[PDB]
């Protein structure tokens, strides 16, 4: 419901239970994601929130909180 | 020398983004699924000349996707029953 | 055609009546090998007027629609009036192609079968 | 209005976008006649022709000199069956085929029967597969040709092509296989399988309609009497202008299929198992036509007792399918199916672009409407009341 | 590198953009089999098929039931000539054609000659036109068919089709015309011309390669023995899957041609007069092959004495042309051309998209390089020295 | 009611402008010449229903030109010798 | 092929020599009906060495190139050395397809013709 | 050479000798042009000077001087 839909997206994408998707968790080092999963993760967030995340911003979205912060700061 | 990793990830994103613009459901779902499966299947290739062969093949298919997406938009039709 | 498909998407009078009734006539025509079996049952009151009818059909949509339309048409007619229902009327109403005219013929055969099963019970 | 799902790939396939992309330059700028020898419009058109020939040959393990372009598998079947029978007519007059072949193979044979040839139409077992030992016993001293399709267009069963090749090779009989439903879907090697002739259709493998090929073995040389007279194009075996855009598409389709066949087979098999298992676990009296032990998964033919097939197809108003189709059913009759059950058969086709969502939709709707049609069916009502249908005096 | 001008439309034509536009929906989304009777992919494909059939029929004044789709004019020629001869073989065994027909008509006839038929290959006059009175005298009581092309692919001469129809009609002989080079370029009416069969090629009229049609008259009924056996498509006269995209293109090409034929003829005639007059006014010893009084202007065949044709084509490195082409020269031999002059003939093709700038470029380069090749030619040198070439002991 | 004259002149300009974008020389020169000749040939038509038929036919051909120009740009080739 | 077309686009030794010279040998081979006529003339000095040569050819590009190359090759050779020029050498240098090997054969025939016309004049 | 190339364009387009192409002349009333010629005239000037003349401006270019003025005021 809230902007914490980011958590649900990370869960479905990386196949991780919503209980393990913590704010301080990083996709690669904490949720077993590779560089192919993260490309899909950024695109998934792009489709969910009707936003365009350019390359220089997508490179900074490596943790769950970073993803919540970018979406909250872009309507 | 060009970076193979930087190339592959940039090609991966551009290919998926472009395939999502297919109007036809059967081409769109196939391309997105095929790209995701192929990049994953070739993830552990080590031969640098085998990777360059795959990279070039991907660049060629990205041109195919770009052209076929456009002509599929010029000659579009209604969606299928399951897209409702 | 929309007229033929309507009889499946919006079924009517699909079911069965009591074969043991002296006022119910049952007609079963066709063969499973021929891809077309038609069961048509009518219910007649004591004045000779068909007051209800039911059908079940194994066959293509044109056969389903032919026997479904016949089951509608017999309702409200007497036994004598229902004999005059012709396969050409069923085909015209459904706009049947020539390759499906046999469905109308079997639908007519179903009406006359049930009508004969009714008249056989009215002998005493 | 919204369009139905396509589940009828055995009838024809959509163009693979890679194939259309390859053809379009030859529909816009490279429109030359491949037989124009004096200018660059011809040179570039011919080079694309020969490039396509090599692509077709690589898929089936042939030499490009053994690939002849045609207008489809129908014409290839005519070239193989009529061309071989007519070339050796002065010494051989007997041909062998099966009762479940495509109608073009059967009518070509009926045509030759009226020309004075003797044709043995081999039966199949209940599985749909020929008996190899009956084929050996059928071969006569004047047998000119044996023709058995690789994959059946109606029920998808796979005939033992390589084993038939060993029988024909060891008796000096020519072996032709109609591989229209097999090229690019299952492994094909003309040498390993000892194939002398093979028919190929472009639009069964996501290439354009109106094009095909015939493989004709050159070592040992297989001789064929040409049927289409003309300027001698395609080594005098198929005269007429070679349609460069169409053959370019066929070659592209063959190259894509060579690259995708393994991936497609894994995906289609999994989708095919899902369609069959989810239907049968939810509907009683569902029978699959053809032995699953020797079967291409993309062609699923099921019978639904007490429901007529055309009404089921009508009931599935949003799925494109077929019933008793030639890409009543002589194929179903040939595998010993009951006549009533032959009227109850539906063919599901799953292909390169089919999705799990489409299979699940098709399965749900099929379950829904078989139940509805059974509730409208008098044969189902009689069986529900413990009546044996094989004891009623019909007609 | 820059590409040569296309002046070879008698060999094949580019796709008219209107035709490609009409086909592309059937190459992307409407990919159904026109013979799939149970779903919308089939229904819409069949509707486009029948729409194309009517377009072809309107151009030639036929009933759509009389239009059969084929893979090209080569196959149509085979269906007409072999199908008619074989149907009436029990009563008629004699066929009539001309010495200048397309090679597919001639080889089909040579094929029938070996099957036991008697074929009269009529000569033409120096003009390239048959003598109507020789045709009447050639007709025998067992004559089954007469076949004369409408426009010659090599020299562009027009045969008197309507007058041939009156001869054949009044003797109850079937009349077939190969109209591949005429459809959409000159007026055609099957009734006015009393045509019983007609061959049509799609890629000679700016439609796609790999498609054609045969008109077969239904009143009075003309009977034809089918050559391609199969599922009975196209009323049992041409089995196989009708390629919807290709036949849609053929119909579109026929409709465009029906609308553009008058405009094209005026423009092409003016361009043709300009090419012939500017070459001949600047070069001596240039002869046009074929009578200009009965000639389609878009096919210009000229001989350039003392210059070999292939070298001239090579010298014109930036113009796509042909010489002695079948879309030595048996056509040139048949109109009584000297053998040396037959080696000196070039075919210029002018079409719907040719520009005045292309004609002027071609004319200038042709004038330039005929002079150069003559300065390299020993026959020109001998003639310049007042030597009669017909008095030298060659070989 | 729409103005037939305003429509025809606006269609005339748009059709010529679009045809000039054809990459292929033979399509470009033909389309520009054909449009100029056809509009001139039909200049003195008076039947208002005949004009509307022609206008609609032009609108359909403008769509053909627009689509075919684009696909001719996706699949272009070198110019001919005479464009130098 | 570029090797064959070069002999037309960049002609060399095209022309004629004096047929009346005792040191000029003229070979004229082929026939206009056969589409290939080759005129090859050589000029020999008093030591037996061909010092010049000219040609004119009516024929296809392969024939033009075959006789043009032969006219180059005889220059600088003696009459005895020029006899050893083989059609296979001409075809190899020009990469001729098998359908054009007759051009090399006629080019060889032209050399030996002119060489024989020269040797006939040297009899006294 | 000068911006009076406008005059040459009007001449070739309407088939009028350069002597009759005066500055005060109007295409329709003085040079026998119709509404089809003027469409082509505007486009011809557009191609000659590499400029884009929109509909509201092309409607004002009805005389020779008006064409010279518009081109001079648009580089
Ligand atoms: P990340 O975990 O930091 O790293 C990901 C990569 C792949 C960069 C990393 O694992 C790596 O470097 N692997 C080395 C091997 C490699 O690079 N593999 C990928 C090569 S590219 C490839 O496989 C192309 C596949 C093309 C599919 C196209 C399908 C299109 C179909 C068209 C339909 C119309
Ligand atoms: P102007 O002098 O003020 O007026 C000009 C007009 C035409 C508007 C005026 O003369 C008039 O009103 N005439 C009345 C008749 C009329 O309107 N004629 C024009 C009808 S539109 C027409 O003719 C369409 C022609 C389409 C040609 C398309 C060719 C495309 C080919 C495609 C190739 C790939
Ligand atoms: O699988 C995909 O990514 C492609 N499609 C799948 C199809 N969509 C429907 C639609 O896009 O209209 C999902 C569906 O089938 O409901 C979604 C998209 O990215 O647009
Ligand atoms: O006739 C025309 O308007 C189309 N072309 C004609 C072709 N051009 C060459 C080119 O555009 O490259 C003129 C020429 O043939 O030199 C010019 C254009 O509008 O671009
Ligand atoms: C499709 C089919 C054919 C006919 O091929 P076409 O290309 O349509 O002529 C022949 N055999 C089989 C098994 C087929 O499925
Ligand atoms: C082109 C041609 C043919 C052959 O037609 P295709 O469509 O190539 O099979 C037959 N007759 C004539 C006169 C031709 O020019």
């Amino acid at each position: 419901t809230i902007e914490e839909r980011v958590k649900k997206i990370i869960g479905e994408q990386l196949g991780v239970k919503q209980e393990e998707v913590t704010n301080n968790a990083s996709f690669v080092e904490d949720l077993g994601a590779d560089s192919l999963d993260t490309v899909e993760l950024v695109m998934a967030l792009e489709e969910e929130f009707d936003t365009e995340i350019p390359d220089e911003e997508a490179e900074k979205i490596t943790t769950v909180q970073a993803a919540i912060d970018y979406i909250n700061g872009h309507q | 020398a060009a970076s193979s990793r930087a190339q592959v990830l940039a090609l991966y994103r551009a290919m998926l983004r472009e395939s999502k613009r297919f109007s036809a459901y059967n081409y769109r779902t196939y391309a997105v699924r095929r790209i995701r499966d192929a990049f994953r299947e070739n993830k552990n290739v080590k031969d640098p000349v085998e990777i360059q062969t795959l990279v070039n093949k991907a660049k060629r298919d990205l041109g195919v996707i770009r052209r076929q997406v456009h002509i599929g938009q010029l000659y579009s039709t209604d969606k299928l029953i399951i897209e409702n | 055609h929309k007229k033929v498909v309507d009889h499946y998407e919006n079924p009517r009078n699909v079911g069965s009546l009591d074969k043991t009734s002296k006022n119910v006539g049952t007609g079963l025509v066709g063969a499973p090998a021929c891809g077309d079996v038609m069961k048509l049952q009518i219910q007649v009151d004591e004045k000779g007027k068909i007051v209800d009818a039911r059908f079940k059909t194994f066959g293509c949509g044109s056969a389903i629609a032919s026997s479904s339309l016949a089951t509608e048409w017999v309702k409200g007619k007497t036994v004598e009036e229902a004999l005059t229902i012709k396969n050409t009327d069923i085909a015209k109403e459904l706009c049947l192609p020539p390759v499906k005219l046999h469905c109308s013929m079997l639908a007519e055969d179903a009406i006359k079968a049930a009508l004969a099963d009714y008249k056989l019970k009215q002998e005493p | 209005s919204l369009r139905p799902l396509y589940m009828d790939v055995q009838a024809t396939t959509p163009l693979d976008p890679r194939v259309l992309d390859a053809m379009l330059p030859y529909l816009i700028n490279y429109y030359g006649n491949p037989h124009s020898r004096t200018h660059a419009y011809g040179w570039e058109s011919e080079a694309a022709m020969e490039r396509a020939r090599q692509q077709v040959a690589s898929l089936i393990g042939a030499d490009p000199r053994e690939i002849i372009f045609t207008s489809g598998a129908t014409e290839s079947n005519n070239i193989a069956i009529k061309g071989v029978a007519r070339f050796y007519r002065s010494r051989k007059k007997h041909l062998i085929t099966t009762q479940t072949e495509h109608k073009c193979v059967l009518d070509s044979c009926r045509s030759l029967e009226a020309e004075g040839f003797q044709v043995t139409y081999l039966p199949v077992q209940k599985s749909g597969i020929i008996d190899l030992k009956e084929l050996e016993a059928a071969i006569q001293p004047d047998t000119s040709l044996v023709s058995v399709m690789t994959v059946n267009n109606e029920i998808g069963v796979k005939q033992p092509i390589a084993e038939i090749g060993r029988i024909c090779s060891s008796r000096k009989v020519y072996f032709h296989t109609d591989a229209a439903q097999a090229v690019g879907k299952i492994p094909l090697d003309v040498n390993d399988m000892k194939i002398d002739l093979m028919s190929i259709s472009g639009h069964k493998i996501y290439g354009p309609k109106g094009v095909g090929a015939i493989y004709i073995r050159r070592r040992p040389r297989v001789r064929v009497e040409a049927l289409q007279s003309g300027g001698g194009q395609e080594r005098g075996m198929r005269s007429g202008t070679v349609p460069t855009p169409l053959v370019v598409g066929l070659g592209a389709a063959c190259e894509v299929a060579q690259q995708e066949m393994e991936y497609d087979h894994k995906r289609i098999s999994k989708l095919s198992e899902r369609l069959i298992q989810n239907i049968m676990k939810s509907l009683p009296d569902v029978v699959m036509n053809g032995d699953p032990k020797h079967h291409y998964p993309g062609c699923i033919n099921l019978s639904f007792a007490y429901v007529e097939g055309e009404s089921l197809l009508m009931a599935l108003k949003d799925v494109a399918l077929s019933s008793g189709s030639a890409c009543p059913s002589y194929v179903l009759r040939a595998i010993g199916t009951d006549e009533d059950l032959a009227h109850s058969s539906i063919r599901f086709g799953i292909g390169r672009f089919t999705t799990e969502e489409e299979v699940d939709y098709t399965v749900e709707k099929c379950i829904q409407h078989v139940k509805r049609l059974r509730e409208m069916s008098p044969l189902w009502e009689m069986v529900q009341d413990g009546i044996d249908l094989k004891s009623i005096k019909w007609t």
